């Protein structure tokens, strides 16, 4: 996250750390047993790190647990990032760190949201936060979206953030959670660089899924 | 921390492909990917990619890294 902010300890309780040996990915925990992420964020050996703040120093709530397994959406295209979302189950139920809610109807448009994780914090040059850290940033219109991004954007996809630059997600954020008005809208995905002016960041719009998450839940 | 060499200041200013290969070669975790600078990359963290962003001569825009 650039340009962010620390969230505190527990602040943001459904927020998950992918670890293959280091955190690779955030996702978001949806319920006792399952954690949405990205498509992208894909690998078999996955541990998922929850009730993490700094996850460098074990400081009492962390829950590690192995994902039992990774379902990835069916029609995901590995080189557009269309459809970028996953499903994953974990070996055993987490212990309620708390679950948030999916969404009921799609976000507008300038809506306020949050998103947050642990991924690099500069725009240029490099640094990776021991604790989490927390944007809030706006929808931006599906019209502001195509034209930083012409050929790019999917009816899966929504851009968030802030066309100046300054403030963004970016690399190590990916199956991260953006939440507005305690639902998860979006999962980090993808962009240009990170808070590069006119290069917002791009989101799975999770609101197009809904249906496909309770399916693959109930038959898996 | 990842493993190996991290960073290719050295290959700046060199062709793509020939970057490619000595960074594979340089740090064998890794696979090296030649993108179009400005290209639009996904948002997760690796320990075995290097992107290589070339200029539309090919040449090397940025110093790659293990990211
Ligand atoms: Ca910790």
């Amino acid at each position: 996250i650039v340009g962010g902010y620390t969230c505190g300890a527990n602040t943001v309780p459904y927020q998950v750390s992918l670890n293959s040996g280091y955190h690779f990915c955030g996702g978001s925990l949806i319920n006792s047993q399952w954690v949405v992420s990205a498509a992208h964020c894909y690998k078999s050996g996955i541990q998922v790190r929850l009730g993490e703040d700094n996850i460098n120093v074990v400081e009492g709530n962390e829950q590690f647990i192995s994902a039992s397994k990774s379902i990835v959406h069916p029609s995901y295209n590995s080189n557009t990032l269309n459809n970028d979302i996953m499903l994953i189950k974990l070996k055993s139920a987490a212990s309620l760190v708390a679950s948030i809610s999916l969404p009921t109807s799609c976000a507008s448009a300038g809506t306020q949201c949050l998103i947050s994780g642990w991924g690099n914090t500069k725009s240029s040059g490099t640094s990776y936060p021991d604790v989490l850290k927390c944007l809030k940033a706006p929808i931006l219109s599906d019209s502001s979206c195509k034209s930083a991004y012409p050929g790019q954007i999917t009816s899966n996809m929504f851009c968030a953030g802030y066309l100046e630059g300054g403030k963004d997600s970016c690399q190590g954020d990916s199956g991260g959670p953006v939440v507005c008005s305690g639902k998860l809208q979006g999962i980090v995905s993808w962009g240009s660089g990170c808070a590069q002016k006119n290069k917002p960041g791009v989101y799975t719009k999770v609101c197009n899924y809904v249906s496909w998450i309770k399916q693959t839940i109930a038959s898996n | 921390q990842c493993s190996g060499k991290q960073e290719w200041p050295e290959l700046v200013g060199e062709r793509g492909s020939k970057a490619a290969k000595i960074i594979e070669n340089e740090n064998e975790d890794v696979r090296a990917i030649v993108l179009p600078e400005g290209s639009a990359v996904p948002r997760d963290l690796r320990c075995d990619r290097v992107w290589v962003f070339v200029d539309e001569r090919g040449v090397v825009v940025d110093t790659p890294v293990v990211m």
